[PDB]
């Protein structure tokens, strides 16, 4: 399972 | 901006036996940008049914894609792989080497 | 021994057809089983592995909503890092993340990395201590910052040291009879006459599981390094991995130089000699 959260540049 | 020449290594599955089924594989490493076009030469002509693996890179971020079919080797027939990339002047040609 | 599960996920930009492409994979070891490609029909996440089909549909659905953000906050990634280094839109560019988690023989956290490259170079990533990043240039420091501000740090550290590792645990157990694997690879050797007055040997090693392996040649006990020709570990179809190393030996000093072979399947080294 993969993270959930959204990480933007 | 930078790119990576790809690396290209033609061979076979299983030990190269005339007559029995086996698979063909070209393998291709180290390149970038993603894009890239490969084909799998049977005589010169190329073949139709040739499925590959998904696209992923290794840790310096240069992607690796596997190029596989089955066939039967045979004793007269050379398989090659084609291979073409940004970096290149003209489209690679691999001879597949079934003594070596 | 350890083991490990890693996530790729590349997006490529193309003006002209808009929306970039974004492929994702999965992996566990050195074994891929999952998969989502952006201009598929599907648009769902695949499985590429058989022991992973056990699964529900309840966990493709939530793998699935996940990737598929992963895919969004990468097409703004590319916008934003065209801002950062001043490119034209008329420009084609790459978007690379990889992160996972590792285990050790007790089956514990031990690592877990979390990393950015943009069109090949390393952008930003994950120093081992998981709470401080590495920044390349200046357009990374922005990054940095922003990421230091919501502290990303301590909730990435709170995924990698929980749900990571369990479900690498599960995902072992489960692929059990293929993941907890080694397969000790069948070494041979062959010996080309390239001339009269020189040689070539050549050390197959193939077949085996996993791909961390070691081939040497030595001449007298010291290494070869300078004059070896070796290719990188490639992958056969069915699971295993092969690997070759050549040397170029003047004629009639074969019995000088060995092969050999560290693998995890070997309880002791192979060593070599033709004839």
């Amino acid at each position: 399972k993969q993270w959930l959260v959204w990480l933007l540049l | 901006m930078i790119q990576r020449t790809p690396k290209i290594q033609v061979y076979s599955r299983h030990p190269a036996e005339n007559g029995k089924s086996n698979f063909l594989n070209c393998y291709v490493s180290g390149f970038h940008p993603s894009d890239i076009e490969v084909d799998l030469l049977k005589n010169g002509e190329r073949i139709e049914k040739v499925e590959h693996s998904d696209l992923s890179f290794s840790k310096d971020w240069s992607f690796y894609l596997l190029y596989y079919t089955e066939f039967t080797p045979t004793e007269k027939d050379e398989y090659a792989c084609r291979v073409n990339h940004v970096t290149l002047s003209q489209p690679k040609i691999v001879k597949w080497d079934r003594d070596m | 021994g350890s083991h490990s599960m890693r996530y790729f996920y590349t997006s490529v930009s193309r003006p002209g057809r808009g929306e970039p492409r974004f492929i994702a994979v999965g992996y566990v070891d050195d074994t891929q089983f999952v998969r989502f490609d952006s201009d598929a029909a599907s648009q769902r996440m695949e499985p590429r592995a058989p022991w992973i089909e056990q699964e529900g549909p309840e966990y493709w659905d939530g793998e699935t909503r996940k990737v598929k953000a992963h895919s969004q906050t990468h097409r703004v990634d590319l916008g934003t890092l065209r801002g950062y280094y001043n490119q034209s839109e008329a420009g084609s560019h790459t978007v690379q993340r990889m992160y996972g988690c590792d285990v050790g023989s007790d089956w514990r956290f031990l690592r877990g990395y979390h990393q950015y490259a943009y069109d090949g170079k390393d952008y930003i990533a994950l120093k081992e201590d998981l709470r401080s990043w590495t920044a390349a240039d200046m357009a990374a420091q922005t990054t940095k910052h922003k990421w230091e501000a919501a502290h990303v740090a301590e909730q990435l550290r709170a995924y990698l040291e929980g749900t990571c590792v369990e479900w690498l645990r599960r995902y072992l157990e489960n692929g059990k009879e293929t993941l907890q694997r080694t397969d000790a690879p069948k070494t041979h050797m062959t010996h080309h006459a390239v001339s009269d007055h020189e040689a070539t040997l050549r050390c197959w090693a193939l077949s085996f599981y996993p791909a961390e392996i070691t081939l040497t040649w030595q001449r007298d006990g010291e290494d070869q390094t300078q004059d070896t020709e070796l290719v990188e570990t490639r992958p056969a179809g069915d699971g295993t991995f092969q690997k070759w190393a050549a040397v170029v030996v003047p004629s009639g000093q074969e019995q000088r130089y060995t092969c050999h072979v560290q693998h995890e399947g070997l309880p002791k080294p192979l060593t070599l000699r033709w004839e």
